[PDB]
C-alpha cells in the first residue's frame, strides 16, 4: 500500500503549492493600502469612489450597465419633481402655483408616484419641465431645506430635454451627480506610480452600533467625508436631527472607537462648492443652526482661495475646526486627523486633492508594518 | 407601528403558556448528563499518548 | 388608544413570564453541584500551529472527521487544513475580503462563508474539472452575514445583521424559512443536535429558541448586559451556553426556560467572542479579546484553566466531535490545536 505514503508525499506538494502561491499573495497585500469610506448619509462616499474609477480605471460598459445608468438617472429625475411639487402644500406657510392653469400639470405628477414599473412617457417629460419652469415650483425649490430633496434635484431639472432623448447617453459628470443607495460594498482597486490602493465603501442605511467596524481595526487610512452644505437640513431617518451635527456625533464615536485608536482619519470636507453658494445667499445663516459660529474668528493660518469671499472663509474654518475640537480631544499621538476641503463632482479637484495625501498615506502604511 | 404592537402580544401569549420544570430537576439532569459521560471526554479525562492523534509520532 | 393599550399589556406578560419563572425556581445550580469534586487542574498544550494566513483570523469550523478544519481570513482567502500534518488541502480565494464566518458540511462535500456582502457562498470541495471555486451565491439578506451553519447538503441556516434568520434551500436558493424576532444584529446561532431546533444570539442581549420547521420563536431568554457576540448548545440539546460583551457567560435551560449559572470574574472586563462546551459538557471554553481562552467549568462556574498561546483577540473556537481536540483562531494570523 505505499500509495498510502504516495498520497502522504502527494499532500506535501498540494501544499507546497499553496505556501508558494501564498507567498506572492503575501506581498500583493503587503503593497495594497487599504482605504475606508465613512460618513453620514448623502455626505459623497460613493462619489468619491466614481472619481477613483474615472481617474485610474478602466472596467465594464456593456448593455446592462447603460440600460442601468440610464434609468438611475431618470429616477432621479422624477423624484426630484415629485418631491418638490408634493411638499408645496405642506410647507408652512404653503406655496401656491405662479399660474395657476399648470394645476392639470401638478394633478398629473402627484397621480403617477409611487407606481411600480413607470415608462417614462413624453408627457411626463413636458409636465416635469413646463412645472420646473413655474416661479411658484422654484420658490418651493428654494426651501427644499424644510424637506427632503436629492442634491443632484437642479442638475437634472436642468437638462429633461437631455435625458428625454431616445439616444442619451450619459456624460460622467451625470453619473457623478446620480443619487443611487449602495448596497453592501462598494470597492474599487487601482495603481498610480506603482503604488496600489484599495478603496471600499460600506453600503446600507443607518446604522447606529456599528458591531461590523471590527472589520477594518488594520486599514491602512479612514476617509471621513462631511456634507459640511447641510449645516440647515436634517437627517432622513427621524427627519429632526441636524445633518452636521449627526455627522459630528458619527465622527466622535468613529474618532473613540476601542477598534480605531491606532488608525488615522483622512477628512473630507466635502461640498465645498455648494458652502459657498449657501452662504453668499444669506437666506440660510449659519448661526441660525449654530449660534457659536457668531463669535468664531477666522484663524490666521487660514489659507483662502483666489478670489474667496472672506464670508466662506470662515464658514468653511468653522465647519473644519468642529471637527478637529474632536481630534484634539483624544488621541495620545496614536492616530492623527487631516482636514481637506472637497469638491467630490469636481474631477480636477479630487485628484489634486488625493496627490496631496500621497505621502501621509505612504509612510501611515509604513508605520502599520513597524518600518518607520 | 401599531402591527408590531400585536405581533408581540401574541408572541409574549406564547412564551407565557410554555410548561416549565422545577430548576431542581433540570440541574440534576444536566449534572447526571455530564458524570455520565464524563469517563469518555477527552479533555475531561486525558487518554494516554498512544491514543491522542496529536501527540503520536 | 389601543396602540398604548396594547403595550401595557405586553408589559403584564413580561411580569406573567417572570413570576412564572420565579415559581419553579425552587433552587440553585450552585447549591446542587456545590458538592462535587472540582475537574482540578486541566492543562492543556499547544500540539499544532497553522501558519498559513496572511491577515487576521475570524471563523473557523471543524469537520465531521474531527481531523480536517476550514478557517477565514480577511486575506481574501479561506484555507481547509488537514490538523494531523499541518497539511493545506486547499487555499480557496473569496470575491470580498471582508468575511466574517464559514461552515464545514457535515458530509464534508461543501464549505460556506460570508460576510458583509450579505451573500453567504457555498464552495464544492469536489468540483469535477477545476479548482474549488464559487458554486452558489445564497443573496437576499440585507445585513452582514453574521453566522451559518449546515443542515444538509441542500440546507443551511444563517443569521445577519438585519436582525433575521433564514433557512435556505440551496439549489433552488429561496428561503425555505424565515426566523424574525430580533431587536439587533443576529451574531451567532447554534443548531440542536437533533437539528430541530436552534438557538441565535444577537445585540438585543437576547437569546432565541427558534423552532426550525415553522419559524416560531418558542423562547426567549435574557439576562445580559450587552451584546451577545457567541452561542452554543450543551450536548444533550436541553441547555445552551452564551457570550457577550460585558466579560460573561451565561448558562440557560430550555426545560426550565431560564438562566441557570453566571460565569465570571471581577479580574476580567473585555467581551467574550466564541463559546463551546467539551464533549461531556462539563467544560465550557470561551474566547476573549484579552488574548486568552478561559475553560470554564460548567457545573461550579469557577474557571479550571487557560489557553495563553495568542498574541491578539481570540475570534473563534471549536470542538471536535469526539472531544479529542480544542482549535482557536485568533487576529495574529495563526491557529492553535489545543489539547
Ligand atoms: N454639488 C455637489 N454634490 C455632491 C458633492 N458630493 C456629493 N454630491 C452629491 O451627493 C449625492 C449622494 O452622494 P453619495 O456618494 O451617495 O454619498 P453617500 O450616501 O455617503 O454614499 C450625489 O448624487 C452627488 O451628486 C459635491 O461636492 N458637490
Ligand atoms: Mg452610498
Amino acid at each position: 500500500t505505499e500509495d498510502q505514503r504516495n498520497e502522504e508525499k502527494a499532500q506535501r506538494e498540494a501544499n507546497k503549492k499553496i505556501e508558494k502561491q501564498l507567498q506572492k499573495d503575501k506581498q500583493v497585500y503587503r503593497a495594497t493600502h487599504r482605504l475606508l469610506l465613512l460618513g453620514a448619509g448623502e455626505s459623497g462616499k460613493s462619489t468619491i469612489v466614481k472619481q477613483m474609477r474615472i481617474l485610474h480605471v478602466n472596467g465594464f460598459n456593456g448593455d446592462s450597465e447603460k440600460a442601468t445608468k440610464v434609468q438611475d438617472i431618470k429616477n432621479n429625475l422624477k423624484e426630484a419633481i415629485e418631491t418638490i411639487v408634493a411638499a408645496m402644500s405642506n410647507l408652512v406657510p404653503p406655496v401656491e402655483l405662479a399660474n395657476p392653469e399648470n394645476q392639470f400639470r401638478v394633478d398629473y405628477i402627484l397621480s403617477v408616484m409611487n407606481v411600480p414599473d413607470f415608462d417614462f412617457p413624453p408627457e411626463f417629460y413636458e409636465h416635469a419641465k413646463a412645472l420646473w419652469e413655474d416661479e411658484g415650483v422654484r420658490a418651493c425649490y428654494e426651501r427644499s431645506n424644510e424637506y427632503q430633496l436629492i442634491d443632484c434635484a437642479q442638475y437634472f431639472l436642468d437638462k429633461i430635454d437631455v435625458i428625454k432623448q431616445a439616444d442619451y447617453v450619459p456624460s460622467d459628470q451625470d453619473l457623478l451627480r446620480c443619487r443611487v443607495l449602495t448596497s453592501g460594498i462598494f470597492e474599487t482597486k487601482f495603481q498610480v506610480d506603482k503604488v496600489n490602493f484599495h478603496m471600499f465603501d460600506v453600503g446600507g442605511q443607518r446604522d447606529e452600533r456599528r458591531k461590523w467596524i471590527q472589520c477594518f481595526n488594520d486599514v491602512t487610512a479612514i476617509i471621513f467625508v462631511v456634507a459640511s452644505s447641510s449645516y440647515n437640513m436634517v437627517i432622513r431617518e427621524d427627519n429632526q436631527t441636524n445633518r452636521l451635527q449627526e455627522a459630528l456625533n458619527l465622527f466622535k464615536s468613529i474618532w473613540n472607537n476601542r477598534w480605531l485608536r491606532t488608525i488615522s482619519v483622512i477628512l473630507f470636507l466635502n461640498k465645498q462648492d455648494l458652502l459657498a453658494e449657501k452662504v453668499l445667499a444669506g437666506k440660510s445663516k449659519i448661526e441660525d443652526y449654530f449660534p457659536e459660529f457668531a463669535r468664531y474668528t477666522t484663524p490666521e493660518d487660514a489659507t483662502p482661495e483666489p478670489g474667496e469671499d472672506p464670508r466662506v472663509t470662515r464658514a468653511k474654518y468653522f465647519i473644519r475646526d468642529e471637527f478637529l475640537r474632536i481630534s484634539t480631544a483624544s488621541g495620545d499621538g496614536r492616530h492623527y486627523c487631516y482636514p481637506h476641503f472637497t469638491c467630490a463632482v469636481d474631477t480636477e479637484n479630487i485628484r489634486r486633492v488625493f496627490n496631496d495625501c500621497r505621502d501621509i498615506i505612504q509612510r501611515m502604511h509604513l508605520r502599520q508594518y513597524e518600518l518607520l | 407601528s401599531i402591527a408590531q404592537a400585536r405581533k408581540l402580544v401574541e408572541q409574549l401569549k406564547m412564551e407565557a403558556n410554555i410548561d416549565r420544570i422545577k430548576v431542581s430537576k433540570a440541574a440534576a439532569d444536566l449534572m447526571a448528563y455530564c458524570e455520565a459521560h464524563a469517563k469518555e471526554d477527552p479533555l475531561l479525562t486525558p487518554v494516554p499518548a498512544s491514543e491522542n492523534p496529536f501527540r503520536e509520532k | 388608544s389601543e396602540l398604548d393599550q396594547l403595550r401595557q399589556e405586553a408589559e403584564q406578560l413580561k411580569n406573567q413570564i417572570r413570576d412564572a419563572r420565579k415559581a419553579c425556581a425552587d433552587a440553585t445550580l450552585s447549591q446542587i453541584t456545590n458538592n462535587i469534586d472540582p475537574v482540578g487542574r486541566i492543562q492543556m498544550r499547544t500540539r499544532r500551529t497553522l501558519r498559513g494566513h496572511l491577515a487576521k483570523i475570524y471563523a473557523m469550523h471543524w469537520g465531521t472527521d474531527s481531523r480536517l478544519l476550514v478557517s477565514a481570513s480577511q486575506d481574501g482567502k479561506l484555507i481547509i487544513w488537514d490538523s494531523y500534518t499541518t497539511n493545506k488541502v486547499h487555499a480557496i480565494p473569496l470575491r470580498s475580503s471582508w468575511v466574517m464566518t464559514c461552515a464545514y458540511a457535515p458530509s464534508g462535500n461543501y464549505v460556506a462563508c460570508g460576510g458583509l456582502d450579505n451573500i453567504c457562498s457555498i464552495y464544492n470541495l469536489k468540483t469535477r474539472e477545476g479548482n474549488v471555486r464559487v458554486s452558489r451565491e445564497l443573496a437576499g439578506h440585507t445585513g452582514y452575514l453574521s453566522c451559518c451553519r449546515f443542515l444538509d447538503d441542500n440546507q443551511i441556516v444563517t443569521s445577519s445583521g438585519d436582525t433575521t434568520c433564514a433557512l435556505w434551500d440551496i439549489e433552488t436558493g429561496q428561503q425555505t424559512t424565515t426566523f424574525t424576532g430580533h431587536t439587533g444584529d443576529v451574531m451567532s446561532l447554534s443548531l440542536a443536535p437533533d437539528t430541530r431546533l436552534f438557538v441565535s444570539g444577537a445585540c438585543d442581549a437576547s437569546a432565541k429558541l427558534w423552532d426550525v420547521r415553522e419559524g416560531m420563536c418558542r423562547q426567549t431568554f435574557t439576562g445580559h448586559e450587552s451584546d451577545i457576540n457567541a452561542i452554543c448548545f450543551f450536548p444533550n440539546g436541553n441547555a445552551f451556553a452564551t457570550g457577550s460583551d460585558d466579560a460573561t457567560c451565561r448558562l440557560f435551560d430550555l426545560r426550565a426556560d431560564q438562566e441557570l449559572m453566571t460565569y465570571s470574574h471581577d479580574n476580567i472586563i473585555c467581551g467574550i467572542t466564541s463559546v463551546s462546551f467539551s464533549k461531556s459538557g462539563r467544560l465550557l471554553l470561551a474566547g476573549y479579546d484579552d488574548f486568552n481562552c478561559n475553560v470554564w467549568d460548567a457545573l461550579k462556574a469557577d474557571r479550571a484553566g487557560v489557553l495563553a498561546g495568542h498574541d491578539n483577540r481570540v475570534s473563534c473556537l471549536g470542538v471536535t466531535d469526539d472531544g479529542m481536540a480544542v482549535a482557536t483562531g485568533s487576529w495574529d494570523s495563526f491557529l492553535k490545536i489545543w489539547n
